[PDB]
């Protein structure tokens, strides 16, 4: 049926443009991050605690577990 | 300490030769990339405090108030950009500067290791508000609101002054480290107690406490956007804040002279919430809101119990972004209709959906719905009070279903309904808008995430 | 939903079904045009139970105010199409 | 709704109104057809017992005994239909109503979309405001001196005339737009 | 798991009982736990196995702080603020040792709680005794400080609790 | 274009100079309070063969 | 800066308050002392004024 009728509604223009910006950009940062963060996981990281050997002083970044923390 | 103050002085100069089309965009950046340097003061440790040099020190306490502090300013930015569209160049550089000068004394008052000091910033707060009140307001009641902001702090903070050289004199030291480390008990003596009256009532005036409360509504509806933002965000902290560094002299006094403050503000939010259920302006409506819970956080503070410390850190914070959000809609409505009254633009979902999902956010956060760090503070305040006394659970409860009451009020009678016919000027909702109001709702879903950030150094 | 698009036609031949089924008036005599008190003879209060008539039939009401100033089937179907928003 | 009120209601109108509400909530209370057909019959019958009586303060006098009546035994929970002021369905759709000036706020590539309806829109504008000017003073002329006694708006009486304040009359949105 | 000490944990042997089939019937929850072990456990255990040889590949190590003891606030001078200073972080420290001590005693009883299933209530009588002299403890070293406590009130208050003791021990052998 | 940008763009240097001076200046005032370098009776340490001061 | 907070290293000293509460517990357990004890000092250095009252 050719019925077909117009339905009047306010511009959805603007409200998707900032969406979709907004995710771009927040996207943008996060994913070379979030593979970053996957990367070093896999490869580097997750020290293991040991016991300091005698007449040896670490320095204060060898304290903490997670490579980016240090 | 220097290297967050040094690029906020900084900022002055690139205002004033940045060109005439180009100071929004570079204070906007500017401001940001300050803001990310102070997230390095977050780091803290539960030892005694970040001592940089002898007259700056930084704590977990003043941390999170700081990193508010400096992320504030461009979101003031965004809100002023709009409505001083047809001002002169040197004008809205004044503007610019006002509020820069502004950023730089909290920071310095934050900080502040000794009293004196704290309390010379603690008073430059109040010139270049007081300004940018009473010179870029709307109505003709913006000169009453800036001398009644101006006079009851100064009657509050006087005797503040007097109360600080008598202690310097006697003890010798105002540094808050020496004050913490040679505290002495006070006697329950008549000059004790004046010195108690003396050393509470400034900060009691500025959070505001009930009664004494009267200039909020005033300095809120009369300021513009900027002003209504930082003097809900940040400007009512300094009360709490200040109250929780001197009230470590101020015992075992403390005990008996907190009964009749604890039911000013015990009643107080009741009154206050109630008065939220009949208004008919959005910005009186937001601040009364305010209200309630800066007497909520004066019952914490006073209570003076570690998760009384924590949950009033945690409100503090949560309270600044929501209000902040709350402000920033309604003058988003105001910039549209012109009116500041909630009956006459109604039904503005189905003309406005996203906006209209941020206030469903906005008004949600200001319910205290869990997760969110608003009701993390409101809980423990309301565990630490009930452990000081088993019948503050009907005012906590009563305070609460009015709270969720008039949230759902404001919410409903905006933007549920059917819209107002005669008004045809609602256009599309700016990036702008959308932006400010994002950066103000996104950083709370973040903090939930790590409350512990928020909780103060007792946590 | 699922509900036809009515027309003029049918909002016609709807009131004169319902007009035909009521025995106080002759078939025979009423014409879309016919009016209620003089072509007709018909009290006011049979004006009113034809209005209930109508409302049961279409299944909406029409406010008093404007039922007591429709006085004929055409008048009656013009003010259906209006209100239902009736294109043909 | 559509019709302007008047002053005030006269006996006969008011009679009228307390048939029609007696008649509904005896339907009401009488659920099944042919026992409201019987009742509704009775009714009329006791309603036009006092048709042709003539003076005014015996009439006055009835129609009130009749309202305590109807009020004593007004069934507190009528039938009401779906789309009336107190059915289920009252206000259902009132969200989905957008005004039409919000159209002039789409964007142009919204608008590259639907181009022979914004045609017709700008064709409808340019008619409205040509009889906008043309009724002001119609208006003007027409009206009794000392303003309006009644919210009753004449016709238009040119050729190219249109009904005064009619731009919000004829641009409804619709009775269900979605 | 090694990750983790058994004796600052402890947990009971965890005897369990046999499978006995009494009837044919093939019962689901066997094929449904093959089935996810072959489409599940194997993927995650090739995965970790990767992973932990591309650890295996480069590994260093992280070290326990310790701390030295340093004189308490019971033997600092009445206006001596450095040692004032040490004793009050010292005491602090001390102070977050005790809470998380409390900690573990806490996620004891809660895991015997949940492990002893109905007969709980006499099965982890060990636990809630062991929790109540830590708990004792505790309330008795840190309670009604306020927020802003330090080793000087914890001191006061433990000359105040052995004075009562002392006056109390006195009055009753002198009964 | 250079020497035409800069008298637009020469202002954007101005914050981030002062970030780098105020970091100097906190180093430069931490050098002043160095009375207590390896003297705290926690931290009291005997210095590596190549080491002068324990912290900066 | 929200993955800069989240990666913040530990100066606050969790796990290490861990390990402590960790090492005394297994110390107390198996010499048999009763784990915390309800003096923060012990009494032999505390010199409280006679009463004599
Ligand atoms: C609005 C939005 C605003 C956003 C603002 C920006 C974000 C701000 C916050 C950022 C914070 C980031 C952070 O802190 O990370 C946390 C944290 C960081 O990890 P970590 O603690 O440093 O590392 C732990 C260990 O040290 C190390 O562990 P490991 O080495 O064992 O782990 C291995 C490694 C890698 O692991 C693996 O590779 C394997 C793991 C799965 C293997 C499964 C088997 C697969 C193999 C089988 C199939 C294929 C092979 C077989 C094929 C044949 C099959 C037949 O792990 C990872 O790589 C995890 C990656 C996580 C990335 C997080 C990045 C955060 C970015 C922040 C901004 C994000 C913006 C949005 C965009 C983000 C991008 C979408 O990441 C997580 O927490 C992951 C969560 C996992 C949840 C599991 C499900 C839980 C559900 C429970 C509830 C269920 C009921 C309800
Ligand atoms: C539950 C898990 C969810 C997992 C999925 C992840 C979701 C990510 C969401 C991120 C945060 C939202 C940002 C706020 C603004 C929204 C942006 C927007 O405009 O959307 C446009 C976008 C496009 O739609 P459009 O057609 O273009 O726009 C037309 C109109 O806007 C019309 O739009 P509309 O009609 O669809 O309404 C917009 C929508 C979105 O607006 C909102 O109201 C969403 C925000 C609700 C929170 C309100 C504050 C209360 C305190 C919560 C704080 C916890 C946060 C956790 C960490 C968050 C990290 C950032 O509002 C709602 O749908 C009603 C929200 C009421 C939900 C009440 C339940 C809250 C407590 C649940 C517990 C959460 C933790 C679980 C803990 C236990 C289990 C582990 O729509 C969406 O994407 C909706 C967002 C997804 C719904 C979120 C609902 C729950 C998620 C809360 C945070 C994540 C929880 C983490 C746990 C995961 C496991
Ligand atoms: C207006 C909106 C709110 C503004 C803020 C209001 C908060 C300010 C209220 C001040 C708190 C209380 C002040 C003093 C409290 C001490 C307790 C004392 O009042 O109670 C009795 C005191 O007895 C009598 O009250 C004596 C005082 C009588 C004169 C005071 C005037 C009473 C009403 C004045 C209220 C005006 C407030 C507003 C000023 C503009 C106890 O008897 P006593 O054991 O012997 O004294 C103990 C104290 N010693 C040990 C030092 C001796
Ligand atoms: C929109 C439709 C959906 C699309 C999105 C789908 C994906 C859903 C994901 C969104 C939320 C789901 C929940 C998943 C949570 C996982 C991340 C979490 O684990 O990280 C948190 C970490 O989050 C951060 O800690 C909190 C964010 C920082 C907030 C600071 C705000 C940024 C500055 C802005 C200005 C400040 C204004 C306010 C002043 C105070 C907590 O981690 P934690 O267990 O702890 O330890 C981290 C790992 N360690 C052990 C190595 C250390
Ligand atoms: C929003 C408006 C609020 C305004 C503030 C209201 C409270 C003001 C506090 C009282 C004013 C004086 C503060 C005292 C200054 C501190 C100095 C001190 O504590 O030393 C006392 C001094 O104490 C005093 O002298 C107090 C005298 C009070 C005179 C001024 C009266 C002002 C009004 C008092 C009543 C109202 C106070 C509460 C107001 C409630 C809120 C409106 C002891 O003095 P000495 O002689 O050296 O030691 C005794 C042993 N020889
Ligand atoms: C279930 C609910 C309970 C029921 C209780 C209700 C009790 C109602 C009984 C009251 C009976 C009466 O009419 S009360 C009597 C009041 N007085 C008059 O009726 C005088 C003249 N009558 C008129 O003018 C009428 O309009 C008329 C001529 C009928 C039509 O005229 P049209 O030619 O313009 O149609």
């Amino acid at each position: 049926h050719g019925k077909r009728l117009f339905i009047i509604k306010p511009s959805g223009f603007y409200d998707r443009r900032f969406l979709k910006l907004m995710r771009f950009y927040i996207l943008l940062t996060g994913i070379p991050v979030a593979i970053g963060i996957t990367l070093v996981n896999v490869f580097i990281g997750e020290a293991e605690l040991a016991d300091i050997p005698e007449g040896y002083v670490p320095e204060h970044w060898e304290y903490f577990k997670h490579p980016i923390s240090r | 300490m220097l290297k967050i103050i040094i690029p906020t002085t900084m900022l002055l100069p690139m205002t004033w030769m940045s060109k005439h089309n180009m100071i929004w965009i570079n204070a906007t950046v500017h401001s940001l990339l300050i803001s990310l340097i102070s997230l390095s003061l977050l780091n803290q440790l539960g030892e005694n405090s970040l001592n940089f040099s002898l007259t700056f020190f930084s704590d977990s306490l003043s941390a999170p108030l700081l990193v508010l502090t400096t992320w504030l300013l461009p979101l003031m930015l965004m809100a002023s950009q709009s409505h001083l569209s047809k001002e002169t160049t040197t004008r809205k550089k004044l503007y610019i500067t006002m509020l820069i000068l502004l950023q730089l004394f909290l920071i310095m008052t934050f900080t502040a290791t000794e009293l004196i000091l704290f309390y010379i910033l603690f008073e430059a707060t109040l010139v270049p508000t007081l300004i940018i009140i009473t010179r870029w307001g709307n109505q003709t009641e913006r000169l009453n609101a800036g001398l009644y902001f101006l006079f009851y702090t100064l009657a509050g903070s006087l005797p503040l002054l007097v109360a600080l050289v008598y202690i310097q004199n006697t003890t010798g030291s105002l540094n808050f480290l020496i004050i913490h480390y040679w505290s002495h008990p006070l006697s329950n003596s008549w000059s004790n107690i004046f010195m108690w009256l003396a050393c509470i009532m400034a900060f009691m005036v500025k959070m505001p406490l009930y009664g004494l409360h009267l200039w909020l509504p005033k300095a809120h509806v009369e300021a513009p956007i900027a002003g209504s933002m930082v003097l809900a965000a940040v400007l009512l902290k300094l009360g709490g804040y200040g109250m929780m560094r001197i009230t470590t002299i101020l015992n075992p006094l403390t005990n008996y002279m907190a009964y009749p403050f604890l039911m000013l503000s015990m009643w107080g939010m009741i009154m206050t919430s109630s008065i939220c259920l009949r208004q008919t302006d959005l910005k009186s409506l937001i601040a009364y809101s305010s209200v309630s819970h800066m007497a909520l956080v004066i019952v914490a503070i006073m209570i003076q119990t570690p998760w009384s410390f924590m949950g009033a850190t945690a409100l503090m914070i949560a309270h600044g972004l929501t209000s902040s959000m709350l402000f920033c809609l309604a003058n988003t409505n105001y910039e549209r209709v012109h009116s500041r009254t909630m009956i006459l633009a109604r039904g503005l979902q189905t003309l406005l959906p996203l906006m209209a999902t941020w206030w469903l956010v906005a008004s949600l956060t200001n319910l205290a719905l869990p997760p969110s760090i608003n009701l993390i503070g409101e809980l423990f305040i309301i565990t630490a009070s009930f452990s000081w006394s088993n019948i503050t659970i009907i005012l906590m409860g009563m305070n609460m279903m009015i709270t969720a009451l008039y949230s759902l009020y404001m919410l409903i009678t905006t933007q549920r309904g059917k819209y107002t016919h005669h008004i045809n000027n609602i256009k599309p909702s700016f990036t702008r808008e959308n932006a400010l109001m994002a950066l103000h709702i996104l950083p709370l879903l973040l903090l939930t995430l790590n409350p512990k950030m928020i909780l103060g150094p007792l946590y | 939903s699922d509900a036809p698009p009515l027309t003029l036609e049918a909002i016609k031949d709807r009131v004169l079904y319902v007009l035909k089924l009521y025995d106080k008036i002759d078939p025979e005599k009423l014409s879309v045009n016919s009016h209620f008190m003089k072509d007709l003879g018909l009290d006011s209060l049979d004006q009113v139970e034809i209005i209930m008539a109508m409302e049961d039939e279409f299944g909406f009401e029409i406010p008093d105010i404007d039922a007591e100033k429709l006085m004929c089937p055409q008048e009656i179907v013009d003010y259906i199409a209006d209100k239902k928003d009736v294109y043909e | 709704a559509f019709s302007a009120p008047a002053a005030y209601l006269t006996h006969q109108q008011k009679v009228l109104r307390l048939y029609k509400r007696a008649l509904r909530h005896l339907e009401s209370w009488c659920v099944h057809r042919d026992k409201y057909r019987y009742f509704a019959c009775l009714m009329r019958a006791r309603f036009d017992e006092h048709k042709n009586e003539k003076d005014m303060v015996k009439a006055t006098q009835l129609l009130r005994q009749a309202e305590e009546e109807f009020w004593y035994g007004q069934h507190p929970q009528p039938y009401i239909f779906p789309e009336s002021p107190g059915g289920t369905s009252y206000e259902r759709y009132e969200c989905y109503k957008v005004p039409e000036w919000c159209l002039d706020d789409w964007h142009p590539s919204e608008k590259a979309m639907y181009p022979d309806y914004f045609a017709k829109r700008e064709q409808w504008k340019r008619l409205r405001r040509e009889s906008w000017e043309r009724e002001v003073k119609q208006l003007q002329e027409e009206t009794p001196p000392g303003g309006p006694r009644t919210e009753a708006l004449p016709p238009a009486r040119k050729e190219g005339d249109l009904p005064p304040l009619w731009w919000h009359i004829v641009t409804r949105p619709r009775e269900r737009p979605m | 798991p090694d990750s983790w000490d058994k004796d600052v944990y402890p947990e009971p042997p965890r005897r369990t009982p046999a499978p006995a089939p009494q009837t044919s019937l093939p019962n689901p929850v066997t094929y449904l736990t093959k089935i996810f072990d072959l489409l599940v456990d194997r993927p995650v255990t090739l995965a970790r196995e990767f992973i932990e040889q591309q650890h295996a590949k480069n590994r260093y190590y992280y070290y326990h702080r310790e701390f030295r003891r340093v004189p308490d606030i019971t033997e600092c001078e009445e206006k001596d603020i450095l040692c004032m200073f040490e004793a009050e972080m010292q005491w602090r420290r001390d102070y977050k040792v005790d809470q998380e001590i409390v900690n573990i005693i806490q996620e004891r009883l809660k895991a015997c709680q949940q492990r002893e299933g109905e007969s709980y209530r006499q099965n982890c009588a060990k636990e809630l005794e062991q929790f109540t002299q830590v708990s004792k403890a505790f309330q008795d070293r840190y309670s009604d400080l306020g927020a802003h406590y330090s080793a000087r009130k914890c001191l006061a208050k433990q000359k105040q609790r052995m004075l009562a003791e002392r006056k109390a021990a006195k009055e009753a052998a002198a009964a | 274009n250079v020497l035409q940008i800069v008298r637009d763009h020469w202002v954007h240097i101005l914050v981030p100079v002062g970030f780098v001076f105020g970091c100097y200046l906190d180093r430069r005032s931490d050098e002043k309070l160095t009375a207590f370098r390896n003297k705290s009776l926690l931290f009291k340490r005997e210095l590596r063969p190549n080491e002068e001061v324990t912290w900066k | 800066g929200s993955t800069f907070v989240a990666y913040l290293p530990d100066y606050r000293m969790q796990e290490w308050a861990r390990r402590e509460a960790e090492r005394l517990v297994k110390y107390r357990e198996a010499n048999g002392l009763p784990l915390m004890e309800s003096n923060c000092f012990d009494p032999n250095k505390i010199q409280l004024p006679e009463d004599e009252d």
